[PDB]
């Protein structure tokens, strides 16, 4: 029987076996409460510490997830990972059990003739678009086991409940962000009791998640010592959809939709502070394409200034940073109009850009089109597609990523950058597609080592399981020492602005320099200079 | 003098702690305190510098017989000083510095605590700190006297030096007591 | 004794031996007059047929060259070939003997157990900037011999004498062009008497010369049948310095300098029609950088419209076309400011462009700079130079070249395109330099096969002589059949707009596709679209 | 009828000369002449076309009983026609066409020579000519009668056809005489 005493009470976790004969067992503590339920008067309020119990709390099954609605395709296809979209079914059978009281986290502890002493802790911040998800999807047992580290998937307030701001004092948003910090405080204090080492906490996440990871490092609320490392996979604080800059506009539109658009903010907040949680979560506030309606907001306190500025001013502490992108992040962007012959009509391309420009920049247009046309084949529709997809991929993921890595290094932080070129080949993702947004998640969670799962159906090859191990060993080594190479043919050299060495993670890992240097520069360099006249 | 004491003779000296590369810390807040004794009008006691490039720095000096501090984390140079009391009287004195972004604090012996709350918008982080230099020689204002119990954000640099720390390097006319 | 009867009289040519034991002998007929001396009242007048003689005319030594002045460095360094500039000495000892009566051409005939029947004829139109030169420099004996073709280097009115126009009827310029046609008429009628085949005349030239070649194919004065093929090496009718668009401006400035700027054109022409030929040729009319003062002009008759338009409207007959460029054409452009460490200061680069833009286009600036900076090494001064040189090379040579090839093909003309990547390594041209403007000439003239010469000093390696043969065999085969592959590892496939196959002529000849497709497009595609708003 | 004569019966026919790729000529001037005999009101006798893409083309037809020609080398369509004399009287007639850029010329039997000198600015070259089509069938106006001595810029297409030229292809209700 698995018992552990915490500063709030004792709890019992259920032990589990893994679908592999090399992976030891794992003790799972599902449903642990790390804060006071954000209910009633506590809604739209900074999270509170949790209340203690005397007895022994049954922590053996996922606690309810936060209020969301994914079914009716109102979810921004492009922003969410592919595995999440190409399987809304299985996903639904996770977030089907909701509740306004959802602030809970899951702990995965390994069990031992290899390493003695406190084990590192990897906190995974899940994320889609801030509107849905649950760290309950990501089962970090193979990771926890295979790496010999404790893994914690966290749950935090999403949607309206988590990030609604009025622009003024009525509601300063960033609630879900504060929730994430509260989880980290809880961790830094109690993970010790589970054999964890509060001096080696690495927070990591994918997409919207990695955006939190990054925003967390920009908020003064994360004080020195809270967590030591960060891994931001396919995600930044610099993307167009990482922050909401019109928190009021969309707050009032949500107000109007549930009858509350009063002229005074404070009344408007109280108005909403009443409505059934499910009434607010089912509205339909639509944000400009490639932008978010509800999410982190520049409040001046939690998020002191615009991420992009803070980054340039070095307004962040020093952590060990690891971040990267996947080859074809923006699959969904083009997958939308790829004819039966796997091509793209030059008129659809000319259009897609003109449109992309209208939304992200309201002449550059002709410059973009030029830059993204392989003239040594200016007519191949299959090529015309590859480049059209790179356009999104470069701009929405690669450019911001490099931007981040460049500054994080120029300011002392030890940085490692990676490019992911390998995905699992199923029938749900076209053959001509490549590593799409999120295709790295199943390799970071060691799924291949336990064969296909209801969530990740793909029929993993021997390579997938092999590469899965190569990845996990990096991630964990990193979590262990702050170097993907210690302790456990290719040395993942460090990323510096002068050489920009990145590890090309694929079936042939190998260090290359200046990832997509050209386009990366078009976006961080030329485009600005132009829109500057 | 509290515990480990170092004596700086004529010709000055310099004890330098060099943080190991992948460990140069960044900080929003700072706690610096040291106990001295000197009969100088001008001299720099302690100085922390951010690895070449980044500008940020922290300096504890004695200007015209009054102990004070000057630092910069990104905006302008902010200084705070105990101009009333005097401390270059060859006797024992203890000064405590405090920083929280731009806002700072100073306090000598038991005099009232001084508070500096810089102007307009202020930057907050002291990026990649790489070296603590005691002796104020390199900055061109050698110190001559005695320093004890130097505490910087948890580092008791002076003991570290005494216990032959792999990173502390003593050079000059400095001697242990 | 070498005698030949022509429709104007008999002439004696001196026979010659070649510095190689594989090259047969050659009968040279130097100084042949192909037109009436452009003197007195004939100056600024279409050339006239030559007057006949009864006896036997001694055609054994170069006749005087046309009026020019190259010594005092007033010559546009960049426009002229490198071998010409890096050796003004030897060059001077050619054009030292001047005369207003210079319309003469040289014939090089081979002497025979290989081919029976009339031999093909290759007419080389020399050219620098239209202001100097002489086909007397180019000795086509090794070519004539090694290929079994007759070679004719021609002389035509240059400078003021050859292209001065008043913008109106007073003087319609293009005199030197008409001279070149008169040479072709003479050839088409009499080259038969030398064993030549008037049905296989290929006119070729380098730089300013190849510009004439091209302009010749655009003028209606070249009627069907005159000549059948054309080779334009490093030169077009499309370059900024191929035509003079302000013939009046520079005519009056020449007038003013010799006291003649009267208000009436006709008087101004007569005024100049008097001055000693050497007084006009020694003035100093300066044209805008990258442009010409005196040269071919759009007169509406000889040159019907703007070359660029004629080209797009297919206003040219069909010929077998062969044209190309060299790797580092614009050496002189950057050689100007390459510091001791073979680099280029970013400020000198930022400058060179801003300047280049001011002259060729009076914002694109920032776009050019971007396009010509290898961001995967945005600081290497040696690289910063390579690209800065490509800028000129691409714009002044490569772009116009491709432009021509694209249209010539789209209109039926069988086209072949080549890129020249190999030069002779001497001490006059820096080591970091590559095939500069004109470095192909010595290989097309078979110089390597006769060892270094006073003109071409370089110490030719065994490769140079080898590659020299490879080149000559193409050029001649072309002149022979209109296919560089017939009759004599690499097949020089044909150039079509859809695949743009070009022969990468170097030590490893091999066919590649879409030469510098990227930049070529920036210049013929993007830059225009922009300067179009 | 002068020499080689071809007879086009009902159902029409078509003799087509296809210039070998690398030999499709371009021309500034054109000399076209042919001798016919027909009792039709509408019909196209000869038509030269520039390889697909390039627009240029030349057409010799009979519109409302009068022989005429329509061509285009790049600007507009230029036409010239002998509208006075009549030629669909089943008897022998010879027409001669001439082009020099836009300016053109026509002449039937012995009637005065007709001269058309097109408007504003005119283009000059008939680019990449690829096919000569006799029978005016493909153009949708079949010819029925007899054609002899067809001369186009040096090509005596009709003999060429008779002498089984590797490039001439006869198809339809055409017969030799
Ligand atoms: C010094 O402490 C902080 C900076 O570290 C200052 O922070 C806020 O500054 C605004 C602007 O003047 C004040 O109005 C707030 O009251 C401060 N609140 C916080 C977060 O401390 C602070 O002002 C400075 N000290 C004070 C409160 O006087
Ligand atoms: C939950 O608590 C109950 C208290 O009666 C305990 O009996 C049980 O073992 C715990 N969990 C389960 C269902 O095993
Ligand atoms: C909501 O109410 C405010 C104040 O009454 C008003 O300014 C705003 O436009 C309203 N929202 C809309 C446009 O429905
Ligand atoms: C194996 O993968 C394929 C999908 O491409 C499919 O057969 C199925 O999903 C998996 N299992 C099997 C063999 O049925
Ligand atoms: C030139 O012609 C003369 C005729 O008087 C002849 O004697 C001589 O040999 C010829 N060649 C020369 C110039 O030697
Ligand atoms: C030549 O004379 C004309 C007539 O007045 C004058 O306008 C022109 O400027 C003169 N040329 C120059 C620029 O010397
Ligand atoms: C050979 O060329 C080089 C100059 O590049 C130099 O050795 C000399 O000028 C030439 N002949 C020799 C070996 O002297
Ligand atoms: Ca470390
Ligand atoms: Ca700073």
């Amino acid at each position: 029987d698995p018992l552990v005493t915490t500063n709030f009470g004792k709890i019992r976790g259920i032990k589990k076996e893994l679908n592999n004969e090399i992976l030891g067992p794992v003790i799972q503590f599902l449903g642990v409460p790390y804060a006071a339920p954000p209910t009633g008067e506590h809604r739209f309020q900074p999270p509170e510490p949790p209340s203690p119990w005397s007895d022994i709390r049954n922590a053996t099954q996922f606690a309810p997830v936060c209020p969301q609605n994914i079914i009716d395709g109102r979810l921004p296809e492009v922003m969410l990972p592919v595995w999440f979209t190409n399987n809304l079914d299985v996903v639904s059978s996770y977030v089907q059990d909701q509740s306004e009281d959802c602030l809970y986290l899951n702990i995965y502890v390994p069990t031992i003739r290899d390493s003695g002493g406190p084990k590192p802790v990897m906190v995974y911040i899940h994320g889609g678009s801030y509107m849905e998800g649950t760290g309950n999807l990501y089962d970090g047992s193979v990771l926890a086991s295979y790496g010999n580290v404790i893994v914690i998937t966290v749950n935090y307030r999403l949607g309206v409940l988590g990030f609604l701001s009025t622009g003024d004092q009525a509601a300063k948003g960033n609630y879900g962000l504060l929730d994430l910090i509260q989880a980290l405080r809880w961790t830094s204090e109690n993970i010790g009791f589970f054999g964890g080492d509060p001096l080696r906490i690495t927070v990591f996440g994918s997409g919207a998640g990695g955006s939190c990871v990054n925003l967390l490092t920009l908020s003064h609320y994360s004080e020195k010592g809270l967590f030591q490392r960060a891994i931001a996979q396919s995600g930044t604080a610099l993307s167009s959809w990482a922050v909401s800059f019109q928190p009021a506009k969309y707050a009032r539109i949500l107000a109007t939709k549930v009858g509350c658009n009063v002229s005074d903010t404070v009344e408007l907040v109280e108005c909403l502070q009443k409505k059934p949680y499910k009434e607010l979560v089912d509205q339909d506030v639509q944000p400009a394409r490639y932008h978010i309606a509800f999410g982190p907001v520049i409040d001046g306190d939690v998020i002191p200034d615009d991420p992009q500025i803070l980054m340039e001013q070095g307004e962040f502490l020093n952590y060990d940073i690891m971040l990267g992108v996947n080859q074809g992040e923006g699959l969904k962007f083009v997958e939308n109009i790829v004819d039966s012959d796997d091509g793209v009509s030059a008129s659809d391309f000319d259009f897609a850009v003109s449109n992309f420009v209208d939304n992200l920049y309201g002449v550059l247009r002709e410059t973009i089109k030029f830059m993204y046309t392989d003239w040594a084949d200016r007519h191949n529709p299959e090529t015309r597609r590859k480049t059209l997809l790179a356009l999104f991929t470069d701009h929405q993921w690669v450019a911001p990523a490099v931007a981040t890595a460049d500054l994080h290094s120029n300011f002392g932080s030890p940085t490692y950058f990676y490019a992911f070129y390998h995905h699992c080949q199923t029938d749900q993702v076209p053959a001509w597609a490549d590593a799409a947004h999120g295709d790295e998640v199943p390799y970071v969670l060691g799924i291949p080592m336990i064969g296909p799962t209801e969530l990740f159906p793909c029929n993993f090859s021997k390579n997938d399981v092999m590469l899965s191990a190569v990845v996990m060993t990096y991630w964990t080594n990193f979590a262990k020492t702050g170097d993907p190479n210690q302790p456990v043919e290719v040395a993942w050299t460090r990323y510096s602005q002068k050489d920009q060495l990145y590890l090309h993670i694929g079936l042939k890992p190998r260090v290359k320099e200046h990832y997509r240097a050209n386009k990366v520069n078009l976006w961080l360099e030329l485009v600005p200079h132009l829109h500057n006249l | 003098h509290a515990g480990t004491t170092y004596i700086f003779s004529k010709g000055g000296g310099q004890i330098t702690y060099k943080w190991p590369p992948n460990d140069r810390p960044s900080t929003r807040a700072d706690r610096l305190a040291i106990g001295f004794s000197t009969v100088q009008k001008e001299a720099v006691l302690v100085r922390v510098d951010s690895s070449s490039g980044l500008g940020d720095y922290l300096e504890l000096h004695i200007h015209q017989g009054k102990i004070g501090v000057k630092f910069n984390v990104g905006t302008d140079d902010i200084a705070i000083e105990e101009s009333n009391a005097i401390i270059n009287d060859g006797k024992y004195h203890v000064v405590r510095f405090t920083r929280s972004g731009g806002n700072a604090t100073l306090q000598v012996d038991s005099w009232p605590v001084i508070e500096r709350y810089p102007a307009g918008r202020q930057l907050t982080i002291f990026n990649s700190q790489a070296t603590i230099i005691i002796g104020g020689k390199e900055q061109g204002q050698p110190f001559q006297g005695q320093l004890s119990g130097l505490y910087y954000n948890g580092l008791k640099v002076l003991n570290m030096a005494a216990e032959n720390d792999a990173n502390i390097a003593i050079v000059g006319n400095v001697r242990l007591v």
